[PDB]
């Protein structure tokens, strides 16, 4: 689609048999979702931004479906105030910035 | 409140 | 233009005829810069990030120049992992997300 930016680019995704809202964040490198249960082995990791760092759990090759398209990659799960879809999955669904 | 979410490893 | 997300979308901007590299962040409401020197008076403000709230200095109506594009809005100066161009300005230059 063509998301204008006069308001938080929030979209609906689908992961682990659940619908959840995420933010299309071109400012994040990875993808961070609110605390949830995903299958598989995960490894620790500290991710940070404005305000500090938070410890997250990293899961790989997790199949996601951003607002309509397939995309498997790396989903970090932790105490994030909001779900965020990073540049790692944004590219997989061929997303871009045009001004 | 002003929300800004850049993330870095 | 049309920038891909295979790499941090860092472009250049001339804030008040001075050059500093910044990140195009659809995940940020405002434009935040690391300790910078802008003239005029300023109001202290609280903004939130992934880790919580932080105190940043506010400047109103500063002329920014993103890739040969004229934009005049509010710039916040404060501790931030990276320099950030938020939706407040990205909109003024007709920027959109397309996938």
């Amino acid at each position: 689609p063509q998301i204008t930016l006069w308001k938080r680019p929030l979209v609906t995704i689908r992961i682990g048999g659940q619908l959840k809202e995420a933010l299309l964040n071109t400012g994040a490198d990875d993808t961070v979702l609110e605390e949830m249960n995903l299958p598989g082995k995960w490894k620790p990791k500290m991710i940070g931004g404005i305000g500090g760092f938070i410890k997250v759990r990293q899961y790989d090759q997790i199949p996601v479906e951003i607002c309509g398209h397939k995309a498997i990659g790396t989903v970090l799960v932790g105490p994030t105030p909001v779900n965020i879809i990073g540049r790692n999955l944004l590219t997989q669904i061929g997303c871009t910035l045009n001004f | 409140v002003s929300q800004n979410y850049p993330i870095v490893q």
